[PDB]
């Protein structure tokens, strides 16, 4: 806002945009996008039936699009380096990179940015470093608790 | 009786400036009252309802819906240990047993002197550094059951 | 549209969801969270059917029929095995935490959850763990709370908050510890909170008044009746047991009061069960009170009335059309007086002239919900005509409905409708002497005296059409708000003007008629609604007669030496001292009434009339719809000494004994024919219900369910021999289960809803042509008058601005839902609910008097100094004093009257 990148007349275009940070009150169901809309309006975070989608009538009945942090962080690279660059990151049907990583009883639990199509054994045996000493690998969840 | 202070009312009104509906500041108003008083008492529901212009049933439903809005009195420090799946694999049971042995209370209860209140919480988003535990403002990771008394002593 | 259910083809409305479409066809789908009036939210997940993509589809997909539109060419299956297994699973999941309470639960035999547990065929419990419990709240005198029985279906909060507009009932908690109720112990503040006992499909919210004297639904003797508590005319099902009125259930009428009553009508029936009611004719002899039977009373009254030189009759707006007509026939047309004051009668006659001669269509109560703008002039509707306030709330939500309909959102998808229509609403402009209960949704509220409200109405009428008389002396900010109201009413497609006789001002009614005429002249589809006071105010106004003051002058001058008072306590319409003097002067007072009134001490003869539960008759509601109410039980069946006849039967037999010295207990249809012959304006009461010869394939209509029990032991303490079944010759109903109550029976008068498998109030779905619509084979009741071809003229009598003069306090009427209706006040459950009588004062007037909030002040009216504690009313204007109309000592005739000598006590 101090640099003129937010607020009124952003970079002389005339586009007015204001950005707020809404800190939640600790409930998992608020991550659901329609329930996120309900909790943003100060209601009990009950999700909403679709149709209608949030794109037609979302926050306070207005058109509203909900996106993840990582998607909105992927956007500026696309707008700065082009479209064919983003399509030519990986030779897969899922374009672009992704924040992946293994956690739980591994040598190096963490987060790394990898292209799509990277196998999970590659992540486990190269970035995570495999299981720790005296531990036999039994199962794995690819994408969290759900 | 209950009465909102000037600072609480000013903060609630400034939060009401950020939304096109005053109802949308209910969560933040409850959090403001909770920051100033430790928890949300019974008259605070009607006070926040009067400030925002929404029914007290709506404010009470929001207050009892969300886990981190306390409608019962707590201690001076809220111990919140993660009991989710990655911290289960990393062994939060030792942490919970150490906290129960040190504080001599069950989860959800408060000590006799009102120093700590023990609560399990959801995943703290620090699964690669588990087991984690969030005391009032600070998240502590890579926890061991022998480091619990040295960590609780700094919270007087 | 066209849907294919289980291989069979049906034609349904495409705007409907699949659940209501299939329920209209007669297909049984279990459901909990859906209600016809509340829309669809998809919570309980009970209505699951299997939808196929096309005709040659085998896999399908489980959908919720309440959330799925009934589009053209829609293939579904209800009785598929996967859908049945899922519905049984949902019932089982609801049963895991449900308490073992059915024997000790007031909803047993009336429970939608019981019916849907049986209907899904779930009867084997394989859950073995602990059941969650809950602590109950105290919700007041009317609604009992038992949160253990909750299935978390959100019907209560959706009704009470989204529909009823209440604010003190929500859902609190989380994952499966969801709790429904108030944030704290206290009385539910809604005037329509009593509909929760039928909205809730379990025993969480129960009728506490019914619970104190409880019996099951199969033991009830029901009848179709009309609520007697105000002028709206909501259809009710009173059910009795052991000779006392046990419960008032809602009776569905798709034209009037579809699923909902108000709390006055539902909980103010307890006056019928009072132990001081007259049960035999009583004739005084010196200081003694000799009890007579029917024939001795008729012969003695006929002899004394024959000796008297002139007998006058005083009717009442509580009595039915037949009883007032029978009194008019007994005393003569010229000697019949409507037992209401002259100003009250003038306002009632003006309201009648506006309704049936103003050329503007007066809507039914359900039709109110389809109007695009509402202007309420002078009428505190929530305390006098409460169902109209509920309908007005629906008409206000119509804007959100219209906005969602613009975005191709279905009308039953209520959550999306409320999301699109955040706080946008149709215009509502209410005017009153103080704050109304409609102020939370009103676009503007005008707190002003009745002169100023009438002036605002005339100013609106002049600004809409310049041919209307203008108002001089309008402040610029008030003129700007006038312009706001005019811009809202002129842009509306269907404006509605609601006034009534409760404001106590003729000019308020005139201003409302002027606004409606100005909107009619612009081409708008305007409607007008007058709110009367009592159950048969409109019928007594149509029949007509002199005022109560004229009858009092006749008694006081000595021209009348006999008076017959019909169902009139006479203190609510005239001063008690004058009434007592006139009645003590008259050498013969005969009181035909069903409640112990104060004038019975001066009565030479008291005839024990029947109340609505023990009598048949017709009443005319505020819109001019004739409605027949039927007798619920015979009072003489349990107590053989009780001589409690209909008022028209008493008066007709008295007329017969007066003329021919023989007693004639007539029939109801004979009196109906006499009314439609003598009074052509009331000719529509013939078609209100069919006569006593009406049969459904030869058999009568049953008053009680087929499983009615105790038939050989309910009177066994009196005598082991069973008595005769009471013969009903007045009507088409029978006093037994030997009758017809099929949902597919060609009739409009339904005593109660019951179908096999559907024991709850959801059994009304089988009795309608489509669910949530009209009753099958039409709703009961007929409009007496049609809309006139040409309207009235503009009322040019514009009142002046209200001016406060010293030593004269204008009485501003404050009505209360619990306490302004006389028979409701008599009900013992309203004593704990009605407020203490507070006299309302402006802060400036109380400061001038030196009076603070709570100090008791005394005022003299009609030479009677009475003291009341003071409540400070900010919205009241200076020079006015607020009084609770109808309560103890304060008659409704005092509305608009002046007050003298208001000092601190
Ligand atoms: C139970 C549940 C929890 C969810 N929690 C989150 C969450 O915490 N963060 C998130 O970004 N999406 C979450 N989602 C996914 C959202 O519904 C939505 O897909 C996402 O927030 C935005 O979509 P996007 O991936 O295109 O950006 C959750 C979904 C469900 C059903
Ligand atoms: S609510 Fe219904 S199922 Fe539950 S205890 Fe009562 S009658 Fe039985
Ligand atoms: S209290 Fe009754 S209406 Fe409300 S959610 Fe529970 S079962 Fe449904
Ligand atoms: S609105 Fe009037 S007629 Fe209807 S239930 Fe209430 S008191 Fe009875
Ligand atoms: S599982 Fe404990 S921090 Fe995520
Ligand atoms: S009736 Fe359809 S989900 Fe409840
Ligand atoms: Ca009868």
């Amino acid at each position: 806002t101090e640099a003129g990148l937010l607020g009124k007349n952003i970079m002389g275009t005339g586009f007015d945009f204001e950005l707020f940070v809404h800190t939640g009150a600790g409930r998992y169901i608020c991550g659901e996008e329609t329930a996120l809309i309900n909790s943003l309006e100060g209601r009990r975070a009950n999700p909403r039936s679709k149709p209608p989608f949030p794109a037609t009538s979302g926050a306070w009945g207005k058109p509203t699009c909900v996106n993840n942090v990582e998607t909105l962080c992927n956007v500026p690279a696309i707008l700065a380096n082009g479209v064919e660059w983003y399509q030519n990151i990986s030779k897969s049907k899922d374009a672009g990179t992704k924040l992946m990583g293994f956690s739980g009883r591994v040598k190096n639990p963490g987060l790394w940015e990898l292209p799509f199509g990277t196998t999970a054994r590659e992540i486990l045996e190269d970035y995570a470093g495999g299981m720790r000493d005296g531990l036999k690998f039994k199962a794995w969840q690819p994408g969290g608790a759900g | 009786a209950f009465e909102l202070s000037a600072a609480e009312r000013e903060a609630i009104e400034h939060e009401m400036h950020h939304y096109e509906d005053p109802r949308a500041a209910s969560i933040e108003a409850l959090k403001i009252v909770q920051k100033q008083r430790g928890w949300v008492p019974d008259g605070a529901i009607h006070a926040i309802a009067d400030v925002l212009g929404i029914p007290a049933s709506d404010v009470e439903g929001v207050a009892t819906f969300y886990s981190q809005i306390f409608r019962q009195p707590v201690g001076r420090h809220v111990i919140r240990y993660c009991d989710s799946v990655v911290c289960h694999i990393n062994g939060y049971q030792g942490i919970q047993a150490a906290l129960e042995k040190k504080l001599n209370i069950k989860p959800g209860q408060t000590t006799f002197d009102g120093r700590f209140t023990l609560l399990p919480t959801c995943c703290l988003g620090n699964c690669d550094k588990g087991p984690n535990m969030m005391i009032d403002e600070d998240t502590h990771a890579h926890l061991t059951p022998e480091a619990i008394p040295e960590l609780l002593e700094r919270y007087k | 549209a066209t849907i294919h259910v289980d291989g069979k083809e049906y034609e349904v409305n495409g705007a409907d969801n699949l659940l209501e479409a299939c329920l209209s066809l007669g297909l049984d789908i279990p459901y909990f969270c859906w209600h016809p009036a509340l829309g669809s939210v998809g919570a309980c997940r009970q209505c699951a059917v299997k939808q196929y993509q096309n005709a040659e589809d085998t896999r399908g997909r489980l959908v919720m029929s309440c959330m799925t539109p009934a589009s053209d060419g829609t293939f579904i299956s209800i009785d598929d095995e996967e859908a049945k297994q899922f519905r049984e699973s949902v019932v089982e999941w609801l049963m895991t935490n449900h308490p073992h309470d059915c024997p000790v639960c007031e909803e047993g035999g009336n429970c939608h959850l019981q019916d849907m547990t049986v209907m899904t065929g779930h009867s084997f419990r394989r859950y073995r763990f602990t059941k969650r419990t809950h602590r109950n709240q105290d919700l007041g005198p009317f609604i009992s709370h038992e949160m253990n029985r909750c299935i978390a279906c959100y019907r209560c909060v959706r009704y009470y908050k989204d529909y009823a507009g209440g604010t003190d009932l929500g859902v609190y908690g989380a994952h499966d510890n969801v709790y429904f109720g108030r944030p704290e112990d206290g009385t539910l503040e809604s005037e329509f909170s009593g509909n929760l006992v039928e909205i809730c499909p379990t025993g969480v919210f129960t009728d506490k008044t019914h619970s104190e004297r409880y019996n099951r639904k199969w033991d009830m003797q029901f009848a179709p009746s009309i609520c007697q508590q105000c002028s709206i005319g909501c259809n009710i099902s009173p059910g009795e047991r052991y000779g006392e009125l046990r419960r008032i259930e809602n009776r569905y009428n798709g034209t009037v009061n579809h699923y909902f009553l108000c709390d006055r009508g539902r909980f103010g029936y307890g006056y019928v069960n009072l132990k001081d009611r007259p049960r035999q004719p009583v004739q005084r002899r010196g200081d003694d009170f000799i009890t007579l039977n029917a024939e001795q009373a008729m012969q003695g009254a006929a002899d004394i009335l024959r000796q008297s030189k002139k007998v006058i009759g005083i009717g009442s707006p509580r009595a039915s059309v037949e009883s007032n007509f029978a009194l008019r026939e007994l005393v003569g047309e010229e000697n019949f007086y409507t037992g209401i004051a002259h100003g009250e009668q003038e306002r009632l006659q003006l309201a009648l002239k506006v309704l049936r001669e103003g050329g503007i269509y007066t809507p039914a109560l359900r039709e109110i919900e389809s109007y695009d703008a509402v202007l309420v002039l002078g009428e505190d509707v929530t305390q006098t005509g409460a169902r109209v306030a509920l309908a007005v709330r629906q008409a206000v939500k119509g804007k959100a409905r219209e906005m969602a309909a613009a975005q191709k959102v279905a009308d039953w998808q209520i959550a999306a409708i409320l999301n699109i229509g955040q706080r946008a609403k149709h215009p509502l402009f209410v005017t009153n002497v103080d704050d109304t209960r409609l102020d939370d949704i009103a676009a503007w509220t005008y707190r002003a005296p009745v002169e100023d409200q009438a002036r605002l109405g005339f100013a609106i009428a002049h600004a809409l059409d310049n041919s209307a008389p203008a108002v001089d002396g309008i402040e610029p900010e008030l003129q700007s708000k006038i312009d706001v109201i005019v811009q809202a009413l002129a842009g509306a497609k269907k404006p509605l003007i609601i006034s009534g006789t409760n404001a106590g001002s003729l000019e308020v009614i005139q201003a409302a008629a002027n606004v409606a005429k100005a909107l009619k002249g612009r081409g708008a589809d305007v409607g007008i609604t007058m709110i009367a006071r009592s159950v048969n105010s409109m019928g007594l106004g149509i029949m007509g007669g002199g005022s109560l003051e004229e009858a009092l002058t006749e008694l006081e001058t000595g021209r009348a030496d006999a008076v017959v008072v019909l169902e009139n306590d006479l203190h609510r319409h005239a001063s008690a001292t004058r009434v007592n003097a006139a009645l003590a002067k008259a050498p013969l007072v005969m009181v035909v009434d069903h409640q112990r009134t104060a004038i019975m001490e001066n009565a030479h003869l008291v005839l024990s009339a029947a109340s609505f539960a023990e009598s048949d008759g017709t009443v005319i509601n505020n819109e001019g719809r004739a409605q027949r109410f039927f007798q619920v039980y015979d009072p003489a069946y349990y107590d053989s000494k009780t001589v409690m006849l209909e008022s028209w039967r008493w008066l007709h037999s008295l007329h017969s004994t007066l003329l021919s010295r023989e007693v004639d207990w007539t029939q109801l249809d004979h009196v109906i024919d006499a009314v439609v012959a003598k009074i052509p304006e009331l000719a529509g009461i013939k078609d209100a219900a069919p006569d006593a010869t009406f049969r459904i394939r030869g058999q009568k209509l049953a008053r009680e369910p087929h499983r009615y029990s105790g038939r050989t032991a309910m009177r066994a303490n009196i005598s082991v021999h069973e008595p005769r079944q009471p013969q009903d010759i007045d009507t088409m109903f029978t006093f037994s289960m030997e009758g017809n109550n099929q949902p597919t029976a060609h009739r409009s008068q339904v005593p109660f809803a019951w179908a096999p498998g559907w024991n709850s109030p959801q059994a009304w779905n089988k009795f309608q042509d489509e669910v949530g619509g009209k009753l099958r084979f039409g709703d009961p009741g007929v409009r007496l008058f049609e809309t006139s071809e040409n309207g009235l003229d503009y009322f040019t009598s514009v009142p002046a601005r209200f001016q406060p003069q010293d030593g004269k306090w204008r009485i501003a009427p404050y009505y209360h839902l619990f306490g302004s209706d006389e028979l409701s006040q008599r009900a013992p459950v309203f004593q704990s609910r009605m407020p203490q009588p507070y006299i309302k004062l402006n802060p400036a007037d109380a400061a001038k008097l030196g009076v603070n909030a709570g100090t008791r002040v005394s005022f003299s009216y009609d030479g009677n100094t009475v003291t009341l504690p003071v409540e400070i009313a900010e919205g009241l204007t200076a020079g006015q004093v607020g009084l609770p109309m109808g309560m103890s000592g304060i008659a409704p005739v005092l509305a608009g009257a002046h007050l003298e000598d208001l000092k601190e006590a």
